[PDB]
């Protein structure tokens, strides 16, 4: 009210707005699912066009090997985070012969995300990111929130209508972390996600985007016809 | 480059500069202008390092064009000539400086006289009848201490131009291949097209 | 952090005030009065030291200041700019003047740069003006003595006699009728003990009075013998009991 | 250093800093262009609320760039100081790396591009001024004349006006001036932009500034006596 | 006031937002991708008859490969222009090739959120980036102020974009010739425009693989405007 | 009005506002705890499950500095990673010049000064965490808490966050029945007890329990988290009491 | 932040006008009045001190006229400390100039230059203006003897005949009336003196009130002369004229 | 109203934000008593530990600055923190440039020059805090400067600081009208300990145990505190006559 003109600004009950008002935009943002078994993780992301004449904007972004993301708000905003990660993982890479783990990553995005929360002159990010990797000790998944929150998960969705896919994965827990060795069955199970998160459109050809990473799987984006098999 | 000469006869100045360029062993070129028009009644010829001396000259005739613009006036000859020493007094004292040494041939339209100043790379400037830079003065002057007279017109500076060229081509080691000569005057600049 | 107030804080209103700058001279004005007198053979500044309380020391804080070894500076307002300030102008005597020519600035040139530090306060970016207007008194070779007021605003101004502060009003119209050009240094003096009374409620004595004169050389203060051009500060402060005594002949 | 944004967006997709410059421009004294086939012309109005005024060290509405390139606006006289100062500097620097003068598309061009970094540079407004730039291109006899504003956009013109009262003046231009033939000599030109600038001015005496530019950097200002006889020409003329 | 990165309580760059109304008044501009080509029109719009139309440019080149329309507050796209056209040239002397249209697209809009208290506010006009690489073949984007930027089979931008687009999303099929595309941009163009269109107030360029990004005469669209009033009679 | 808009401002009554804002979000934060014992420090966190699919054990809230001081804290989560990075960078610097490593209050008011100097400024807003820490030096175990505004003590026990009140009635408690001291092991069990009932607070959610512990006879006088048998054996003490 | 506490001192109004240079122009408005007028073989400066006292110690104070170099002066109209800047500002240029080129600095690009300064801080920067108005007069070679103002705004402009500060108004209305271009400067120092007599808001005009200055070729033969009047000299200037 | 924010004028010719920093030098709600013997200088300060989990021997609001210079501070203990690194640092960079030891008075003075900045400057606030130095100067003797918000400083004979400052000060202005000397005519620091404490105890009205107080004295050569036994010696003495 007149504590959210700026993010260095506390509001009388300890809350910072346009932190919130940045978390707004994620809500805003199309639907995207990850969860993983103990062999692979998956990112399955419905594209959003703007018209029939447009293209479907892309939701998931490759940051090395062994480790990627999907996005979901401000899309220069993931830009920009996601660039920081490439060369995080590269610098891990090229000074210490060392893959960077998941859980490290997730930590240094935080703190990126924090200093923009805290200083004058600056803004929150508007764009929330599930982060896919497979490292030295397995399959991970992570949340990032603008707030600087980043939570480690099994499964998780954000974006409008994320309850739902949510839900389902809660239910699902027990059976699809046991989807070990068969990366067709997990993408089904995250396919099967995100479709609890649809309302009056289906999942097309050039509507669907999906992202796997495991054991012995590189990260690899599959578009357009690549996706017709699970569709 | 090489020669650069310059006399100050009764009612103009005469510039004399050297034609050749020489890279090491090959002579390049045979009709290299060695001098920039300041402004209408102000002339200036260089000598010194490649490179510089173009750079430099080039880059005062900027300035001085800019100052013509912007006031719609003609700097008289010494104060030209003041603001190119104090470019090389400056450059003297920089990372790199400016290996150029330059005569400055103006007519002045206040005062109704002509001017020549000499300046070296250092920056010092003093105004003469006639001066020269490098090995120039050493054959050149001892004719110029004899003939030259204050009332002289500017034939008779071509003439004893022409005397000191010719001295030049009989004792000078080096083919400088002639010279391109330039009067300022009341009327401005212009090039004597047969020396 | 950095200090992101580049801006002026100081700005004409609608009228063409500064408000700022008015709202210093409000509190000089609300500050302890201090006066100056020119004389033939000398000047004097003085001022009442209110001490804040009596476990206090008041020898402690000075009030009237050396600037240099013949120019003095006492003030009226807030007593912390004043301290601050006095620091700025024994500095700049030295960095620009002292340093170059070898000799200590005349007058009316350290009042110059004085006002130059007061003026900048009332445009640079993320300052308030200084609270003070200060009273400097000075002799030189070739300008001989002098005495300036220096405002808030910058603006400084040449003065035969004058005061600032609590009751100037009552005292500048006191001093009017008692300067003439004719005056000796003991006169001055004596005029300043008396136009200060006024303005006194309390104690008047010299424990509660700060006075300091600028005269003749004190070669005693120079602190060594042997070269003859130097001959002493010509700033001299008195003691209380050098106070005292001229508060019989009263 | 002072880094506050002051030209900003509005909820209606407008900046006022530009837009309150530009209303400081229709303050400025009114300025016209005008090309004949061989020539452009620049006039300019001079407001007799000064007299007392020494005539000739008082600046002078119209100024030279480059030998072939002149400069008139309408707004802030201050700022149009610093525009010129660039443009002038830019002209030798072209011709310094460039070996040839700048075109008056090229002048035009910059002087505009500094118009528009000032709307969206922190800590600075935007200049209260629009200009109108003519001359000759090197070795080229087809007349230019360019507008700029305050929001840094540029284009060319046939003929143009800015400042006070170039509403009406325009309204005279657009139903004056034939494309298909333009003033075919100095005179006529000279003549057109005279016209133009008496549906405005008040007294033709010394409230009328023109200068003609000709191609080849032959550019001169007519004096009082000169403009002062088309003056009595046109109304004598009216006069039936 | 209140910070120029500020968020809405929707979660949306309010100066962004204000941005893309600037865009709206802006003069209209139109992009249509075919298997032979892409085609870019725009409204020219001058203020006045005296105005010499021809001055107006609001199509440019890019590169050789690529061109570019404009739309809104058109002074702001010319450091959008020199920083494309120095990164398309930058990109040929690192890598001696051409640069894709993506990537181009991709480098303009990573100008657009530099912004703060970098430039003081955002960018006040929106780009149609049309162009041909041997990847992805004949490519149109749509570039704005956001940062954000959707490749389209056929755009417009401006005041006359929504009723464009939707003659647009009628209009366009995956089979359309070069000829057919050039009709289709003039005709909404004329559709939407507030002046009666003719060749000098409006302009027609294209893309093609053979001979790069070229702008149209007046004398070739004049032909092309007869071609469609004749067609538009026919039936 | 108008003076709890912007940081650094005094209030007519001498009050920073801001800083009593920054409390409010720290208030509203999970309870985060710490114990001194006989020779060391144990420090204990309660972690909401928010959801199934949150892996267990995995989402980490204590941090070490150096190897001989831990930290927790409740609050905004990442303005408390910002402020042991800037803890960590302080050890290494002292160390560095110093050789020994940092002793902890000399930790302490690097942290407390770096806190104030965020209460300094409006162009920087203050830090949304109140930070339990604590550790083994040469001259024995140390136990501190850190507010928002800058100011720190010395504890004998410390609790910040939603179920403060209740846990600081049980540590003053364990004051007053242990005047002779408690021992690290005695002060894992107690730890779990405490955020155990604390979590009476936050009792819609489930809750991990997270411990860690500095000793110099159980940890050699290094920073190490509880886990396995010894985890247990102190959730299933804790457990016990409760029911 | 900050922001919040910016009186932004380089905007435009609604009706395209400079606030501050507007409110320095007011500010500017009640300071002493200072006349300029040039004649043919000279050029008189005239300006009244404000209220005074007679404890002022006059023959040492300088607050209106001040010397730039030995062929221009300026009179001051506004703060003065403000002035004083700019006075130092512009001695140093007209140095740099003399250094840079071995003649004296033409008296229009002092103006230009000094002109150019204030205008900055109308158009960049978010300090405030300059609240002073100069009138300068000088001599060189070029256009001989020269009248100039200028204001917060930057904008500078030539005269014949100049006022600044309180009442210019009245000022130049009486100026307009009398003034004649064969004038000379002992009719110029007569009609300045009769200008200050007339809109002056004290009771009556006196040498104590008053700085006066000369810039003449009275100097003897080919060169220029400064002469700031002292207060004995402006008191016989009064008698002769006769207006004391 | 943004004169009250920020410390530029009212229109009165006040600075707010300074006077606002002097309502918060009382916040800590405590009291500190300081005076002069004839070897030694006594800073005596009320200890309050209201919270059973607090280690009472980290409660301190006096610091030992450098050997010879001891500092207690009236205000939030973030900000006396801060003045005291300052302190600290100011003291220690004096002697490395000038070769000895920092005066009590020029230290004041400097941290007075730096209070002084935070009135005139927008982006720093005030600290908070009011600061009381104390020392047996080499040259000057025993020594209280005092320092606060508004960047004042004075030399006192004794002085007092808190909410019930004036009481105290009153008492100590009744004892130096009898005395009429500038100091406790005392050999022993302890002595005058003593004195300080029982001054306290007839102003503020009140008793106090061992853990109720802070002590701090100044001899040549050093600054000390005085732990809680060293305090309960002095108690029992002045119950005993």
């Amino acid at each position: 009210n007149n504590y959210d003109g700026d993010t260095v600004t506390f509001s009388p009950t300890g809350r910072l707005f346009q932190v919130e008002y940045a978390l707004e935009a994620i809500k805003q943002g199309s639907v995207t699912v990850g969860l993983r078994s103990n062999t692979h993780a998956v990112l399955v992301a419905l594209k959003r066009n703007a018209d029939e004449l447009s293209s479907y904007q892309k939701k998931i972004i490759k940051c090395d090997e062994h480790m990627g993301l999907s996005l979901a708000g401000l899309a220069p905003d993931a830009r920009v985070l996601s660039n920081y990660l490439r060369q995080q993982c590269n610098y891990s890479s090229l000074v210490f012969n060392r893959k960077l783990a998941v859980e490290r990553a997730g930590h240094l995005l935080c703190d990126k995300a924090q200093k923009n929360t805290q200083s004058y002159g600056g803004r929150p990010y508007g764009v929330g990111l599930l982060i896919i990797g497979y490292d030295k000790s397995g399959a991970h998944l992570l949340e990032f929130q603008p707030s600087g929150n980043v939570t480690e998960l099994y499964g998780t969705a954000i974006g409008a209508r994320s309850q739902g896919a949510k839900t389902y994965l809660e239910r699902t827990l027990d059976t699809f972390i046991k989807i070990d060795g068969n990366p067709d069955e997990l993408i089904k199970a995250g396919v099967e996600a995100i479709s609890q998160s649809l309302r009056d459109e289906s999942l097309t050809v050039d509507n669907l985007s999906i992202a796997i990473v495991g054991k012995d799987t590189p990260f690899t984006i599959y578009d357009g016809e690549a996706v017709a098999k699970y569709i | 480059m090489d020669i650069i000469l310059g006399i100050r006869v009764q009612d103009s100045v005469i510039l004399a500069s050297s034609k050749a360029v020489t890279r090491g062993i090959s002579v390049l070129k045979d009709s290299d202008d060695k001098t920039r028009q300041l402004s209408p009644h102000t002339l200036m010829s260089f000598a010194g390092e490649a490179g510089d001396t173009v750079q430099f000259a080039e880059y005062i005739q900027a300035n001085i064009q800019l100052y013509s613009i912007r006031e719609d006036y003609e700097l008289s000859p010494q104060a030209v000539s003041s603001f190119v020493r104090q470019e090389l007094a400056k450059s003297i004292r920089s990372r790199r400086p400016y290996q150029v040494n330059v005569l400055i041939g103006g007519y002045d339209k206040k005062k109704n006289k002509p001017e020549l100043y000499q300046i070296d790379y250092l920056g010092t400037k003093v105004e003469l009848p006639y001066g020269a830079h490098g090995y120039s003065g050493f054959y050149t002057f001892s004719l110029l201490d004899h003939h030259y007279r204050p009332d002289m017109t500017t034939e008779e500076g071509l003439d004893l131009l022409k005397l000191c060229v010719q001295e030049l081509e009989k004792r000078m080691p080096m083919d400088f291949k002639g010279v391109i000569v330039k009067i300022v005057d009341k009327d401005g600049i212009r090039q004597v097209d047969d020396f | 952090m950095t200090d992101r107030y580049s801006f002026s804080l100081t700005t004409f209103s609608p009228s063409g005030k500064l408000g700022q700058i008015d709202y210093a001279l409000t509190a000089v004005k609300q500050g302890v009065t201090s006066l100056g007198i020119k004389a033939t053979n000398g000047v004097v500044i003085a001022t009442e030291k209110k001490s804040s309380s009596p476990l206090a020391m008041s020898e402690t804080l000075s009030k009237v200041s050396l600037l240099t070894p013949d120019i003095g500076a006492v003030y009226s307002g807030m007593g912390p700019d004043y301290r601050v300030l006095v620091d700025k102008s024994r500095k700049v005597a030295h960095t620009s003047y002292k340093r170059i020519y070898g000799e200590y600035p005349p007058t009316k040139l350290l009042v110059s740069e004085v006002a130059k530090i007061m003026q900048e306060a009332t445009q640079s970016g993320g300052v308030r003006p200084f609270g003070v207007s200060l009273l400097i008194a000075g002799h030189d070779e070739f300008n001989g003595f002098s005495l300036y007021q220096v405002d808030p605003s910058g603006s400084y101004f040449p003065w035969k006699a004058t005061a600032i502060g609590k009751g100037s009003v009552a005292a500048k119209t006191f001093l009017e009728k008692r300067w003439n050009d004719e005056l000796e240094l003991e006169d001055a003096i004596h005029i300043a003990l008396l136009t200060l009374k006024e303005s006194v409620e309390g104690e008047f004595n010299g424990d509660t009075i700060e006075l300091a004169i600028i005269g003749d050389e004190n070669p005693d203060l120079l602190g060594y013998t042997g070269i003859p051009t130097d001959k002493g500060p010509r700033f001299r402060k008195l003691t209380s009991q050098e106070i005292n005594d001229r508060l019989e002949a009263l | 250093g002072y880094d506050r944004a002051l030209s900003i967006f509005s909820p209606d997709g407008h900046i006022f800093q530009v837009e309150y410059a530009l209303e400081a421009v229709k303050r400025g004294t009114c300025a016209v262009g005008v090309k004949g086939k061989n020539c452009v012309v620049l006039g300019c109005e001079r407001r007799s609320t000064l007299k007392l005024q020494d005539t000739r060290i008082t600046p002078s509405k119209v100024s030279k760039i480059d030998s072939h390139v002149v400069l008139s606006f309408s707004g802030l006289n201050a700022d149009s100081r610093i525009l010129i100062e660039k443009a002038r500097v830019e002209a030798q620097s072209h011709r310094l790396t460039l070996e040839d003068p700048v075109t008056v598309e090229y002048l035009t061009r910059y002087v505009a591009g500094v118009q528009q970094r000032y709307t969206q540079s922190g800590g600075v407004r935007p200049f209260g001024v629009s200009t109108l730039i003519a001359g000759f291109d090197p070795r080229d006899d087809e007349p230019k004349l360019y507008q700029t504003e305050p929001s840094g956009i540029y284009s060319s013109w046939s003929a143009q006006t800015i400042g006070r009262n170039s509403k009406t003046v325009r309204e005279f231009l657009e139903k004056n001036y034939d494309r298909k033939e333009p003033p075919a000599t100095v005179e006529e030109c000279v003549k057109l932009t005279v016209r133009s600038l008496l549906e405005v001015v008040q007294t033709g005496a010394k409230n009328i500034e023109i200068t003609v530019v000709k191609p080849d950097s032959d550019i001169v200002a007519l004096s009082s006596e000169e403009i002062n006889q088309y003056v009595t020409q046109i109304e004598q003329e009216k006069q039936e | 006031d209140r910070g120029v990165s500020t968020f809405s309580p929707e979660g949306r760059l309010f100066q962004v937002e204000y941005s893309l109304e600037a865009i709206k008044l802006g003069s209209t501009a139109i992009g249509i991708a075919t298997k032979e080509g892409v085609v870019l029109g725009v409204e020219k719009r001058a203020t006045s008859p005296l105005l010499e139309s021809d001055s107006i440019e609001k199509i440019v080149e890019i590169d050789r490969h690529i061109g570019c329309a404009m739309s809104g507050l058109t002074a702001d796209a010319r450091s959008m222009i020199e920083h494309a056209r120095t990164a398309a040239v930058t990109h040929n002397l690192y890598y001696d090739e051409d640069i894709n249209v993506e990537s181009l697209t991709q480098s303009v809009c990573d100008l657009a959120l530099r912004f703060g208290e970098l430039m003081s506010r955002p960018f006040g006009v929106a780009l149609l980036i049309a162009g041909h690489d041997a990847d992805d073949g004949y490519q149109l984007f749509h570039a704005e102020p956001s940062g954000t930027f959707y490749r389209y089979n056929a755009k417009a931008i401006g005041s006359g974009s929504e009723g464009a687009q939707a003659e647009l999303l009628n209009e366009w099929h995956s089979s359309l010739t070069l000829k057919e595309a050039e009709l289709l941009v003039l005709k909404i163009l004329k559709q939407v425009m507030e002046e009666k269109l003719d060749e000098n107030n409006a302009q027609l360029s294209c893309i093609t693989k053979q001979d790069g990004f070229k702008i149209y005469d007046n004398e070739k669209t004049a032909e092309l405007i007869k071609e469609l009033k004749e067609k538009e009679a026919a039936e | 009005t108008g003076y709890d808009l912007s940081n650094s401002v005094f209030s007519p009554d001498g009050r920073n506002f801001q800083v009593e804002y920054a409390v409010k979000a720290v208030e509203n934060g999970t309870t985060s705890i710490g114990i001194k014992c006989n020779d060391g420090v144990v420090f204990a966190v309660e972690k909401l499950i928010t959801s199934k699919l949150l892996v267990p054990q995995k989402n980490v809230k204590i941090q070490v500095v150096d190897r001989h001081i831990g930290c927790v804290y409740s609050g905004l989560i990442p303005d408390g990673r910002h402020l042991v990075n800037r803890g960590r960078e302080e050890a290494a610097s002292f160390k560095k010049l110093y050789k020994t490593p940092i002793p902890i209050p000399a930790f302490a008011d690097r942290l407390g000064q770096y806190v104030q100097a965020h209460t300094l400024y409006n162009s920087v807003r203050p830090f949304g965490v109140s930070t339990i820490f604590g550790g083994v030096d040469k001259n024995g175990a140390h136990l501190y808490m850190l507010e928002p505004s800058g100011s720190y003590w010395g504890y004998k026990g410390a609790a910040t966050g939603k179920g403060r009140q209740s846990a600081k009635a049980e540590l003053e408690k364990l004051v007053d029945h242990h005047p002779e001291g408690l021992s690290a092991r005695e002060a894992v069990k107690q730890a779990a007890k405490i955020i155990y009932l604390a979590h009476e607070d936050n009792k819609e959610k489930d809750f991990e329990l997270e411990i860690s512990w500095c000793s110099l006879s159980e940890t050699n006088g290094l920073h190490k988290f509880v886990k396995g048998d010894l985890l247990q054996e102190a959730i299933d003490f804790a457990q016990k009491e409760i029911n | 932040g900050s922001r919040r506490y910016d009186s932004r001192t380089t905007i435009f109004s609604p009706e395209g006008r400079l606030y501050q240079v507007e409110y320095a122009l007011e500010s500017i408005s009640h300071a002493g009045t200072a006349i300029g007028i040039m004649a043919s073989d000279g050029i008189v400066l005239a300006a009244e001190r404000k209220v005074t006292s007679t404890l002022l110690e006059q023959d040492t104070s300088t607050e209106k006229l001040y010397k730039l170099n030995d062929k221009i002066a300026v009179a001051v109209a506004g703060l003065t400390a403000d002035a004083e800047i700019l006075i130092n500002t512009a001695r140093i240029h007209a140095q740099n100039y003399l250094k840079t080129y071995n003649e004296d600095i033409p008296v229009e690009i002092l103006v230009r230059r000094l002109s150019d300064i204030k205008q900055g801080y109308t158009q960049h920067g978010g300090l405030r203006p300059f609240g002073v108005s100069f009138i300068y007069a000088g001599y060189d070679d070029r256009y001989g003897y020269q009248l100039y103002t200028s204001n917060p705004s930057g904008n500078y402009t030539g005269w014949k005949a100049i006022s600044v500060g309180a009442n210019t108004s009245a000022a130049q209305t009486l100026l307009q009336m009398d003034y004649k271009d064969d004038m000379k400067v002992d009719d110029a120092i007569e009609l300045a003196l009769k200008t200050l007599s007339k809109t002056t808001d004290s009771s009556a005009l006196t040498y104590d009130r008053l700085e006066f200055a000369t810039i003449r070729k009275g100097a003897n033969d080919g060169e220029v002369y400064q002469k700031i009047f002292k207060p004995q000299e402006i008191k016989d200037i009064l008698v002769k004229t006769g207006i004391t | 109203g943004y004169d009250r924010h920020i410390t530029i004028f009212s229109p009165e010719g006040r600075l707010y934000q300074v006077e606002y920093a002097f309502k918060a030098t009382n916040q800590t709600n405590i009291n500190s008593l300081a005076v002069r013997g004839k070897d030694c200088t006594v800073v005596i300060s009320q200890k309050k530990v209201p919270d059973k989990l607090l280690d009472p021997t980290t409660v301190s609001y006096i610091f030992c600055i450098s050997r010879t210079i001891g500092m207690v501070v009236n205000g939030p203990i973030p900000d006396a923190r801060n003045a005291a690194l300052r302190a600290k640092a100011e003291a220690a960079e004096f002697r490395y440039k000038y070769g000895y030891d920092m005066p009590c008075d020029v230290l004041a003075k400097r941290m007075a020059n730096l209070s002084q900045i935070y009135t005139q400057r927008a982006y720093m606030r005030p600290l908070g805090v009011i600061l009381t130095f104390v020392s047996v100067d080499e040259e000057l003797g025993p020594s209280i400067y005092k320092t606060d918000p508004a960047g004042y400083y004075v030399g006192y004979k004794a002085t007092a600081t808190g909410p019930k400052q004036q009481e105290i000060t009153t008492n100590l202005e009744n004892h130096f009208k009898k005395s009429k000397i500038d100091h406790i005519n005392e050999e022993s620091w302890e002595k005058v300990v003593e004195f300080a404490i029982t001054h306290m105890i007839d102003a503020l009205g009140t008793e106090f145990s061992k853990n109720d107080l802070e002590v701090g004295v100044a001899t040549k050569d050093k600054f000390f505190t005085l732990s809680a036994e060293n305090i309960e010696e002095r108690l029992v003495a002045i119950a005993e006559q």
